[PDB]
RNA sequence: AUAUUGGCGAGAGACCGAUAGCGAACAAGUACAGUGAUGGAAAGAUGAAAAGAACUUUGAAAAGAGAGUGAAAAAGUACGUGAAAUUGUUGAAAGGGAAGGGCAUUUGAUCAGA
RNA sequence: GUCGAAUUUGGGUAUAGGGGCGAAAGACUAAUCGAACCAUCUAGUAGCUGGUUCCUGCCGAAGUUUCCCUCAGGAUAGCAG
RNA sequence: AGAACUGGCGAUGCGGGAUGAACCGAACGUAGAGUUAAGGUGCCGGAAUACACGCUCAUCAGACACCACAAAAGGUGUUAG
RNA sequence: GCCCUGAAAAUGGAUGGCGCUCAAGCGUGUUACCUAUACUCUACCGUCAGGGUUGAUAUGAUGCCCUGACGAGUAGGCAGGCGUGGAGGUCAGUGACGAAGCCUAGACCGUAAGGUCGGGUCGAACGGCCUCUAGUGCAGAUCUUGGUGGUAGUAGCAAAUAUUCAAAUGAGAACUUUGAAGACUGAAGUGGGGAAAGGUUCCACGUCAACAGCAGUUGGACGUGGGUUAGUCGAUCCUAAGA
RNA sequence: GUGAACAGCCUCUAGUUGAUAGAAUAAUGUAGAUAAGGGAAGUCGGCAAAAUAGAUCCGUAACUUCGGGAUAAGGAUUGGC
RNA sequence: AGAACUGGUACGGACAAGGGGAAUCUGACUGUCUAAUUAAAACAUAGCAUUGCGAUGGUCAGAAAGUGAUGUUGACGCAAU
RNA sequence: CUAUCUAGCGAAACCACAGCCAAGGGAACGGGCUUGGCAGAAUCAGCGGGGAAAGAAGACCCUGUUGAGCUUGACUCUAGU
RNA sequence: GCGUUGGAUUGUUCACCCACUAAUAGGGAACGUGAGCUGGGUUUAGACCGUCGUGAGACAGGUUAGUUUUACCCUACUGAU
RNA sequence: UUGGCGGAAAGGCCUUGGGUGCUUGCUGGCGAAUUGCAAUGUCAUUUUGCGUGGGGAUAAAUCAUUUGUAUACGACUUAGA
């Protein structure tokens, strides 16, 4: 427990999280922001379409020199990608949160992603060998991902 | 210190920037000066570049070493089916330039030109001009009011015309719509001409004639990103050059501490708007005229289409303009042929050319025969037939 | 009677308090490097007590969500507290080739005194 | 370039630091050579470079004199507290 | 580049010289009001598109010291002797 | 006198700019006006100086009060203070009903060093005053150690011809296994053994958190075990340069 | 097998099919090639590249230490049956 | 080795595989070195010449030795150029 | 084959703060200051003008009462003889 | 405004000559331009010569050989959203 | 409400007729206070939202697929009920 700052009704919410997930923190932040605030079913369909390369995750912060695509137009960007690994981890957490909501007895048709946050987990360190007998870091940037889906009320 | 050996700069700074044109149809940026005594006529025409061929003609140039001798000349064939008049725009002069006061459209617009107003035609409900065409309900009071405004104002009158791509072999199926300035006097008479020609076709012979100097306005062939060596014609660097030789060695002095606009850089080549002038019309041929490619010296009953068809274009089935030499743009591209902006009397213009022979051999190879009949005559009987 | 940075046994300190104090508070002259002589670290703290999370549920699983233990899980062995750099989310605000600052007031937010 | 002899090469063995070894380049002597590496003397010395950690209050300079193996330093008088 | 005297800058902000270590003015605790310095008062820009007598028309006009340059020689240009 | 000729340099550019022609130019004269941390007056802070007041309810004569002047500052000197670890004394000081620490565009005091309070967090100690003492205050030293960024999801993961289809396994297969096909090493091998070296890597079963710069169900990985059989092959023995 | 050949090229036995992949085919590169006419005018300099090349037959200069130079140079031929 | 026949006159058909000549400077040649910027004309070399020395010796080691190298040697030798 | 775009993976150099110019003045060549020109989010591939770009307490030069390699009837010594 | 060249010798700037030409003007831009090249010269270390020096060595004398690193950032520029 | 003029950015100018209200052109009647001696003492117009009525109209674009007149990626240009 002790998620990030949330503003929703805990009795109408269900939470899921995954820690120390070996997936790019930057790609997963973009993936999470892509579905932040979306209805749950809409977000799940969108992530499956991203996996199928029908729609893309707009890359808004970690996007320097990535590349341009026509699939960013629907989000008003030129830079978008298809981070399949990040999408898969987020889908796993979305499915877990949906299962927790159904265990809580929440209306699955009113669920939207009310909170989703990715922050950096401790780096997993490897080594890379460079010219003239030098050694540099070759670290992973894993992710803590948390999300909560809530019943949309008035 | 100074350059140490003088040489002209590479390229023309007046054709900058070497960027892609904003449209595939190059704009006519100037029409002929209006002479209000002549009858009302289009100042330009729309066509599609079909391809190139070669002609033979006697040169009429006294004093030349080839006077009265036969010369072989390259010619460009522009497929020019009649354009459909669908509108008229009135232009008022203002201290800020010309400004379109209003546009009056024809009552019925064919699907050819209606497709121009859609990005997804097949799935649209095709509502374009449906409410406008009701302005012709009983007496066309609104239409006549707008035309009266164009007469009361609008020191410049341009008709809206569109090509008939369905008559070309092109797969495009979406017509090209352009404003053509009406020269010939009496702004009232210009508007009357436009209204009477609404929904009607204007043929290329009503605009252009034999021997006339015309200008070709088109977007050149695209070549994508290009290095300086072929984009600007800069000298190739020596074979010994580290880091590559298709470059400009010095892209600038220390000061100004900036690369300057006048230095050759790699970038887009081609797909530029060009307006090339003084191309002489050699033929104004007609699509209905079989023996289009025949002359008074040849008499071989053949059309302008080469054996096997114009490569990457197809067959010429419409009226066509054959101009001397070459024009900007590649085959299948829409081109605008406009009348010359000045009166050229130079003995190069004013020359009356008479074609003696037009080459209709295949351009798909080293074509040896002008006609299938000639191929049959030379080769005799073959195994499959003939 | 004198010496004694070694050995053994003791008693102490206005000494240091885990980057300090011996290199070493810990399986430290250890791991590890070097052919070799030699060189030589890092590394203490859950909780009074493991009471170290039975059981249910989602997941292939790691795990999650509950439940539970506990004074506390804002103590879950990646464990006391848990700063800064740096980061996510949320909220607020501003933003024509930096940003930040001084004087003054407007506006918004916030607040003490009487 | 050379490729059947002043050839190439394994292993054993010898030569050790002002020493070796050198068909000689100051070359090589464990990525170290116009004197290897390791530890200690050693926190070597430095007129030279860099840094030198709280606040406020009051006073407030000198780059000049003489001497110096002195001229990027000091002593001395002067200026200052 | 080297001396003499003084004043400065260094060690010093402030107003002015657009800008600037040294020039001009003036040296500084925190504020208020008044008046000024040097410098300015078309607009930027606070402050007279003030008043007065003349001079100048430049197809490179001129426009405040330090200071950011111009000479000899010439001109029925124009002015006054 | 003013103006003009004399009067040529390199990015586009400077009476500061705009612009100005009976000037907004030049010479000269007269007024008004603008504004410096300067001058005048006033308050307040401090410093220095000269004084008054131990005659009582008088505990602050280092006090209180009166009067006048003054205030730039590097190097530097001196003074009065602020803060830290520890020590003697004291407040019979604070504290599990919450010490210390930490966070807090919340409040108060001080010119300032700093001090005090509230709120959150937290869990076992700590502080005021009088003195003592020092390993006592950091922005720098290409400072030391540790940690972390932007660069940046970027450079790149391109030598050694080359992969493909299907099935099986599996949660998951470009990469595992089997089959099929296409290729290569081409016997101076990408084959079969050894010497030095390594030391269990060999083999089986289980198995994927880390490692195999993609992946992974596979592995020279991880976990657990199994395995090296000599009178004849070596060492052992001999001597070689040498020790 | 070709071939003078332990060359190069292809194959049998054996082994491997391991090098992160997929998609596109811009510039500039790296590696590999070609080019009309000219033929070193390029450049410090023919750097790079090209040309030549095996074998059989013919023919082979100056010079020479009489050994060479020498594959000098310069010609011709080559398959299959 | 020869002959006939044969073909888009191809034929060492891929692979493989000298460019050549006329001269100058320089080192005779083969060989060697600056491992990691210099391969050379540098070093070495055979040849030539000089020098010392008959052992109680020449040249050279070792702190010293009842100690060593040349030397299992002897001037056609060893040592130094 | 790269570069390019995508999935996965994922560094480094460098970094006072940063990043548009002209002129001025200025430590006499400004990204910042002054005066002007101007100035509109977020960006991709290239590029080599500039960042007096990075790399390294200039190796040239001078200074130091700092060395070291080497040489010689330098000064002072010394093994050996 | 527009152009102001092709070559022989030399690293060369310069010079000089051949030749064409309308003409073969002079200059700047960090004596523009090396993360643009090249590296012939100069300008480490190898080597040769001559002169000088007892010598080590010296020579703005000659000669030969001698590693030319990095952009993916910002801006500028070229193109592209 | 009649009609006319106005396209430079017209979006306004003029004009006909009747209706309604006011009229300070002149003459009366009633009201005002306590906002306490001032406090802008709130009178304008800018956009947006919502609700109540009335009126009106009944699409596209992008992704994906496709073309190659285009193209590094975006972009472009085509096609598809
Ligand atoms: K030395
Ligand atoms: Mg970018
Ligand atoms: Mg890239
Ligand atoms: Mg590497
Ligand atoms: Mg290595
Ligand atoms: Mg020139
Ligand atoms: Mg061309
Ligand atoms: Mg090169
Ligand atoms: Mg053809
Ligand atoms: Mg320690
Ligand atoms: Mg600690
Ligand atoms: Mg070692
Ligand atoms: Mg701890
Ligand atoms: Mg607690
Ligand atoms: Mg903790
Ligand atoms: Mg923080
Ligand atoms: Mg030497
Ligand atoms: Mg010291
Ligand atoms: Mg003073
Ligand atoms: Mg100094
Ligand atoms: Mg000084
Ligand atoms: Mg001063
Ligand atoms: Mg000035
Ligand atoms: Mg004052
Ligand atoms: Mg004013
Ligand atoms: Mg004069
Ligand atoms: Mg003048
Ligand atoms: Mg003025
Ligand atoms: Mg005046
Ligand atoms: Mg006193
Ligand atoms: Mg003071
Ligand atoms: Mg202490
Ligand atoms: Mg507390
Ligand atoms: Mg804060
Ligand atoms: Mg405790
Ligand atoms: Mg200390
Ligand atoms: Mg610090
Ligand atoms: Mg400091
Ligand atoms: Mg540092
Ligand atoms: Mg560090
Ligand atoms: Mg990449
Ligand atoms: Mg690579
Ligand atoms: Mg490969
Ligand atoms: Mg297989
Ligand atoms: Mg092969
Ligand atoms: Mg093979
Ligand atoms: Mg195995
Ligand atoms: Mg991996
Ligand atoms: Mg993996
Ligand atoms: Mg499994
Ligand atoms: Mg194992
Ligand atoms: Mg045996
Ligand atoms: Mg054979
Ligand atoms: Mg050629
Ligand atoms: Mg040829
Ligand atoms: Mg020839
Ligand atoms: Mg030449
Ligand atoms: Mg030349
Ligand atoms: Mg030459
Ligand atoms: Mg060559
Ligand atoms: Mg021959
Ligand atoms: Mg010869
Ligand atoms: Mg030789
Ligand atoms: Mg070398
Ligand atoms: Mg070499
Ligand atoms: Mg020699
Ligand atoms: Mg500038
Ligand atoms: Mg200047
Ligand atoms: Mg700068
Ligand atoms: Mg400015
Ligand atoms: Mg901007
Ligand atoms: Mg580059
Ligand atoms: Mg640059
Ligand atoms: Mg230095
Ligand atoms: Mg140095
Ligand atoms: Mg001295
Ligand atoms: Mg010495
Ligand atoms: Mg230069
Ligand atoms: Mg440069
Ligand atoms: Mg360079
Ligand atoms: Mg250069
Ligand atoms: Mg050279
Ligand atoms: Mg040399
Ligand atoms: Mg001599």
């Amino acid at each position: 427990a002790r998620y990030g700052a949330t503003s929703t009704n805990p009795a109408k919410s269900a939470s899921a999280r995954g820690s120390y997930l070996r997936v790019s923190f930057k790609n997963t932040r973009e993936t999470a922001q892509a579905i932040n605030g979306w209805e749950l079913t809409k977000a799940q369909k969108y992530l499956e379409q991203v996996l199928d390369h029908q729609r893309a995750i707009p890359f808004r912060r970690f996007n320097s020199s990535i590349g341009r695509t026509a699939q960013g137009k629907e989000f008003g960007v030129t830079k978008a990608r298809w981070p399949a690994k990040s999408v898969k981890f987020v889908q796993g957490l979305l499915q877990n949160a949906a299962a927790n909501a159904e265990a809580k007895g929440l209306d699955a048709t009113k669920l939207y992603v009310s909170h989703i946050q990715v922050n950096q987990a401790p780096k997993q360190r490897r080594r890379t060998y460079r010219a003239h007998g030098r050694i540099n870091k070759y670290e992973s940037s894993p992710s803590h991902i948390e999300l909560v889906v809530t019943e949309k009320e008035e | 210190s100074h350059r140490k050996y003088e040489a002209p700069r590479h390229g023309h700074l007046g054709f900058l920037p070497r960027k892609r044109a904003a449209s595939i149809r190059a704009r006519v940026k100037a029409f002929p000066k209006d002479d209000r005594s002549k009858p009302v006529a289009l100042t330009s025409f729309l066509g599609y570049k079909a391809g190139m061929t070669t002609i033979v003609r006697d040169l009429d140039r006294p004093g030349s070493k080839f006077h009265k001798r036969e010369v072989v000349e390259a010619v460009t064939v522009v497929d020019t089916p009649p354009v459909v008049v669908v509108g008229v725009v009135g232009y008022v002069e203002t201290p800020r330039g010309l400004r379109s006061l209003t546009t009056v459209w024809a009552e019925h617009l064919s699907d050819e030109v209606k497709r121009r107003f859609y990005k997804n035609w097949y799935k649209s409900k095709k509502k374009a001009f449906t409410k406008y065409s009701a302005k012709y309900a009983q007496d066309g009071a609104g239409i006549e009011r707008e035309l009266a405004r164009i007469k009361k104002y609008a020191s410049v009158v341009r008709v809206l015309v569109h090509t008939q791509i369905r008559k070309t072999p092109l797969a495009q199926k979406k017509a090209h719509l352009a404003e053509i300035q009406l020269n010939g006097g009496s702004i009232s008479e210009k508007v009357d001409w436009a209204r009477e020609h609404f929904e009607k076709t204007v043929a290329v012979d009503s605009v252009f004639e034999q021997n006339e100097m015309i200008d070709a306005i088109a977007v050149t062939k695209g070549h994508g990103f290009e290095g300086v060596t072929h984009r600007w014609g800069t000298k190739k660097l020596p074979r010994k050059t580290h880091r590559g030789l298709r470059k400009v060695a010095c892209i600038g002095a220390w000061h100004p501490a900036h690369v300057m606009w006048s230095v050759a850089r790699a970038g887009q080549r081609g797909y530029h708007s060009r307006t090339s002038i003084n191309h002489k019309i050699y033929r104004v041929g007609k699509g209905d005229d079989e023996a289009n490619g025949a002359t008074s010296f040849d008499r071989t009953k053949k059309t302008i289409t080469p054996m096997g068809g114009f490569v990457h274009y197809g067959e010429i089935k419409n009226d066509f303009i054959m101009v001397k030499g070459c024009i900007p743009g590649n085959r299948k591209r829409i081109v605008t042929l406009r009348k010359s902006l000045y009166t050229n009397t130079s003995r190069k213009a004013l020359e009356e050319v008479s074609l003696k022979w037009i080459d209709t051999a295949s351009k798909f190879g080293k074509g040896r025969f002008q006609t299938p009949a000639e191929k049959h005559a030379f080769m005799g009987t073959l195994k499959k037939d003939l």
